[PDB]
DNA sequence: TCAATATCCACCTGCAGATTCTACCAAAAGTGTATTTGGAAACTGCTCCATCAAAAGGCATGTTCAGCTGAATTCAGCTGAACATGCCTTTTGATGGAGCAGTTTCCAAATACACTTTTGGTAGAATCTGCAGGTGGATATTGAT
DNA sequence: ATCAATATCCACCTGCAGATTCTACCAAAAGTGTATTTGGAAACTGCTCCATCAAAAGGCATGTTCAGCTGAATTCAGCTGAACATGCCTTTTGATGGAGCAGTTTCCAAATACACTTTTGGTAGAATCTGCAGGTGGATATTGA
C-alpha cells in the first residue's frame, strides 16, 4: 500500500515528497522528511479543525465556516502566534 | 473622485469593526489616503506578476503573491 | 420624540460589526478603484472576479486592524475620539512611515 | 485539466476529530492556504538549515530542527512527537 | 554661586552626544555574562565566539534603542516628555511584539 | 564555574539612560529601568533561543556569529557585519 | 592545514569603490558591512527570483526573472537604474 | 585554440559573473540558471555597490575622513530615502543612528 | 422608581444554494534494479575559547535637593453623533460576444555535462599610513542677576 | 543686557594598530565537443470577463440640533535630573592549556535514475440538507420624567 498508510498518516507523504522535491528545496530528499514533514502537516491540522468544530458546536452550528477558523486562531495563544501575520478571509475579529 | 467612492459611512463601519466609538472629521480623507497607498501597493507588486506571466488579467494568485510579499499573508484564494 | 444619547448608537454598530463578517464597502465603488489604481501600471488589464475580492478582503482586514492600533493611540491620549494623528503615530510604529 | 489541493486529506482528518462536523467550500479555502502555508515555511528553512550546514539533503532531522524554529512551545512539542512517530512507525514497516 | 544646569540641559547635551557616537553604552562584562546566564538556562555547556557574543550586543542595543525612539513618540503623543511604561508598551503593542 | 544569576542588573540604570538618549530620550520615568531589562531578556530569550538550535543542528558545542546572524534573521532583525 | 579558502566580495568593492572615489579607502569592519550588503540583496533577488520561476511553472532562472525581481525588490529610482545597469550588462554581454 | 576572456569582462562588469553563475546553481533556486542571470544580477549587486559606496565616501569627506567606515555606511543608508526603505529592517553594527 | 420606545433574543419554519454522493479515467505513486555518492565515522592538526593575574581609573552607586513636569480639576466652545428625509448609485442577473488563458504541437536556441586547461582570488608576508587620542586656544552656549 | 562658567569646537601632531600591497599556489572559471531540453511560436477553444440593461432597494448625502468631549488654564505634590564623594569592578594586556572546530580519508546505507505497473485523486453529472432570512411574541435596555 502506500508510505502514508504505513506512516500511518491521512496526509498524502508522496505528494509532500514530490513536492519537497520539485520545490527546489534541496538537492536530495531522506526517506523520512516526507513523511516528517506530513505527520507534522496533519497534525497542526487536526488541532486547528479540532477548535473551530468546537468553534461550529459552541455556535450551535454544524458546518464550519471561515468566521469559525477565525475565531478558534484568534482565540488561541499559539496557534494566534503561529498565524499572526496571516488574515482569514471571511474571519471578521474576535468580539468585545 | 473614485476614491471618493469609499464613502464615510463605509468608512465608519471599518473603524467600528476595529472598535472605534468616536470618529473625528478628519479621518475619512486621511483613511483614503492610506487606503489608496494600500492598494497601488499591492496592486502594483500584483501587476507585476501579471506581466511577467504574460497575461493581461490580473488574477487571485497575483494578489496572493503581492499580498504574500507585502506581509500581508491572505489565506483564502489560492493558498 | 424619542432619541439616542451620543455613542449609545456607536457601541451598538461595535457589537454589530464585530459579530459579523461581512465586507463594508461596497463593492462596485471598491472595484472601479481598484482598475482605476491599476490602469495606471499597465492599461486595458482584465480581472479575475476572485482577485477584485481578494484585494478587498486583504484591504478591509488590514483597515480595520489600523483602526484597532489607531484607537489604542487615541486612548493613550486619554481620548476616544481616534484623529489622524492617531492614525500616523501607527502607521510610524508599524513601520510602514 | 488538474488542479489538486489537500481537500480530501482535509476532509479526512475533519471526520476523524468531528465524525459530524461539515466544512464549507470557502473554509477548505482556508485550509489550503493554511497547509500551503506551513508547508512552505517549514520547507524553506530546512532548506536553509541544510545550506548552512553545506548539507544537500534535507532530511528529517532538517525538517524537526526546522519545525523547532517555527512553532510555538507546545504546538512544536507535539507536532515533533507527531512527527518521529510517523517516521518511526513508517521504518517498522 | 555654584553653577548648576537646569533639569534637562544635561539631558539635550547627551542626545547631542550619543547620537553622535557609534559605541556600545552597555558594558561589554556585565553583558556576556547576561548571555552566559540565558544561554546556559537553554542548554548547558556551552561555549561563545567572541564575536557571536558582540553580536549578540550589537543587535540588543540596536533593538533597545530603536524601541526607545517609538517610546518616546508615545509620550510626545501623549502630550508628556517623560517616557513611561505605558508608552514603551503601546509600542509594542503596535510593532506587533505583543 | 562559578552560578550566574540576577545578570540582568548587569544593564545598568546609567548604561538604560545612554540608550534613551542616542534613542532621543528627553526625561526618564523611574519605573522605565525595569521595564526595560524586562523586554531586554524576552528579546535575547529569543534570539538565544534560535542561535543555540542553530548551534545544535550543527552538533557543535560552540555558538558561533554565524549562529546569532542566522538567529536574528529569523526574527526580522537582520544584522550587517559579522555575516 | 589549509585553512580552507573563505570567498568574500572584496575585492569587487574595493574595486567599485576606486572608481567613485579614487582617494578612500574602506575600514576592514566596513567591508564587513558591504559583504552582508552584496550576500542580502542576492538573496533576496534570487529569492524572488526562484519564486517568480516556481509561480510559472518554469524550471530556469533568466536575465527576465532576475529583472522582474529587481522591480519587485527595490525602490522607484533604485529600480529604473539597476534594470538600465542589468539590460545594459547582458546584451552587452550576447553581443561579444 | 582561442584565449580566455571573463565574463566579467564581455559584460562590461567588476563584479565576478562567473561566481554569481555559480551561487546561483549552487543555492537550489531553481532546476537551471540560463546565461543571461548571472550577468544580469552581478550587474545590478555592482550597481548598489556603486550606489552606497558613493553615498558614503561623501559622509567620509562630510566627516573629514578619507576611509569610509561603519558611520559613513548608516549616514548614507538613513539620509537617502530608498536604500534606507531597501534596507529599513537591516541594522549597520557600529553605525549608530541620524542626529535627529 | 414609572412608562413608551426600541432592541435584542428565542423558537419555529421552508427553500435555495451548496454539500454530498455517485461513476469514471491520466497522472502520480508504488515496485524492482543497478549505480552513485553524500557525509557519518575515525583521526588529528591547531584555531581560539575559557581562565588566571594584576593594576588602574572610568564609571556605577547613593544621597541631597529643588526645578518643573505630570496629573488633577474646571469649564466653555464647538465638533461629531443621532436622525428623519429624499434621492440616486449599487446590486442583481440573465444575455451574448469576445478577449484570452491554457493547450497542444512543434523544434531551433539554449542549458547541462564531462573533461582538460588556464587564470582569477585568496592566505599570509611585507610595506604603508589614516587617524586615535593628547593639547590648546576661540567659540559658543548657559544660567545668575 | 551683561558676563563668569564651563562645555564644545576645530586645527595641529605623529606613532602604530590596522589598511593596503606583495607573492604563490590551486581551486574554480573557461574552453570545447556533445547530448538533452526549455519554453517560445501558431492556430484553437472553451470560459470566464466585460459591457449592457433593468429594475427596485436600499443605502448614502443632507441639515438640524445639542450632548458631551476635548483642549486650554491654573495648581502643586513630589518625581526625576544635576552634582558630588566614594571606591568597585570593568578594562586592558598578556600567557596557557586544551576543548572542539575543521581539514582529510574511508566507504557503506541511503538516495537518484529508469522502467514498468497499479492506485489514486480530480472532474463532471445527480440526491440531500443546513442554515439564512423572516415571522411572532417576549423580556430588555435606554431615555424621558
Ligand atoms: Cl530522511
Ligand atoms: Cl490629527
Ligand atoms: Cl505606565
Ligand atoms: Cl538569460
Ligand atoms: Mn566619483
Ligand atoms: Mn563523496
Ligand atoms: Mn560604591
Ligand atoms: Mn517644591
Ligand atoms: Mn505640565
Ligand atoms: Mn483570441
Ligand atoms: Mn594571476
Ligand atoms: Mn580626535
Ligand atoms: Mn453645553
Ligand atoms: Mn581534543
Ligand atoms: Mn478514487
Ligand atoms: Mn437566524
Amino acid at each position: 500500500k502506500t508510505r502514508s498508510s504505513r506512516a500511518g498518516l491521512q496526509f498524502p507523504v508522496g505528494r509532500v515528497h514530490r513536492l519537497l522535491r520539485k520545490g527546489n528545496y534541496s538537492e536530495r530528499v531522506g526517506a523520512g522528511a516526507p513523511v516528517y514533514l506530513a505527520a507534522v502537516l496533519e497534525y497542526l491540522t487536526a488541532e486547528i479543525l479540532e477548535l473551530a468544530g468546537n468553534a461550529a458546536r459552541d455556535n450551535k452550528k454544524t458546518r464550519i465556516i471561515p468566521r469559525h477558523l477565525q475565531l478558534a486562531i484568534r482565540n488561541d495563544e499559539e496557534l494566534n502566534k503561529l498565524l499572526g501575520r496571516v488574515t482569514i478571509a471571511q474571519g471578521g475579529v474576535l468580539p468585545n | 473622485d473614485n476614491i471618493q467612492g469609499i464613502t464615510k459611512p463605509a468608512i465608519r463601519r471599518l473603524a467600528r469593526r476595529g472598535g472605534v466609538q468616536r470618529i473625528s472629521g478628519l479621518i475619512y480623507e486621511e483613511t483614503r489616503g492610506v487606503l489608496k497607498v494600500f492598494l497601488e501597493n499591492v496592486i502594483r507588486d500584483a501587476v507585476t506578476y501579471t506581466e511577467h506571466a504574460k497575461r493581461k488579467t490580473v488574477t487571485a494568485m497575483d494578489v496572493v503573491y503581492a499580498l504574500k510579499r507585502q506581509g500581508r499573508t491572505l489565506y483564502g484564494f489560492g493558498g | 420624540p424619542h432619541r439616542y444619547r451620543p455613542g449609545t448608537v456607536a457601541l451598538r454598530e461595535i457589537r454589530r460589526y464585530q459579530k459579523s463578517t461581512e465586507l463594508l464597502i461596497r463593492k462596485l465603488p471598491f472595484q472601479r478603484l481598484v482598475r482605476e489604481i491599476a490602469q495606471d501600471f499597465k492599461t486595458d488589464l482584465r480581472f479575475q472576479s476572485s482577485a477584485v475580492m481578494a484585494l478587498q478582503e486583504a484591504c478591509e482586514a488590514y483597515l480595520v486592524g489600523l483602526f484597532e492600533d489607531t484607537n489604542l493611540c487615541a486612548i493613550h491620549a486619554k481620548r476616544v475620539t481616534i484623529m489622524p494623528k492617531d492614525i500616523q503615530l501607527a502607521r510610524r510604529i508599524r513601520g510602514e512611515r | 485539466s488538474r488542479k489538486e489541493s489537500y481537500s480530501i486529506y482535509v476532509y479526512k482528518v475533519l471526520k476523524q476529530v468531528h465524525p459530524d462536523t461539515g466544512i464549507s467550500s470557502k473554509a477548505m479555502g482556508i485550509m489550503n492556504s493554511f497547509v500551503n502555508d506551513i508547508f512552505e515555511r517549514i520547507a524553506g528553512e530546512a532548506s536553509r538549515l541544510a545550506h548552512y550546514n553545506k548539507r544537500s539533503t534535507i532530511t528529517s532531522r532538517e525538517i524537526q530542527t526546522a519545525v523547532r524554529l517555527l512553532l510555538p512551545g507546545e504546538l512544536a512539542k507535539h507536532a515533533v512527537s507527531e512527527g518521529t512517530k510517523a517516521v518511526t512507525k513508517y521504518t517498522s514497516a
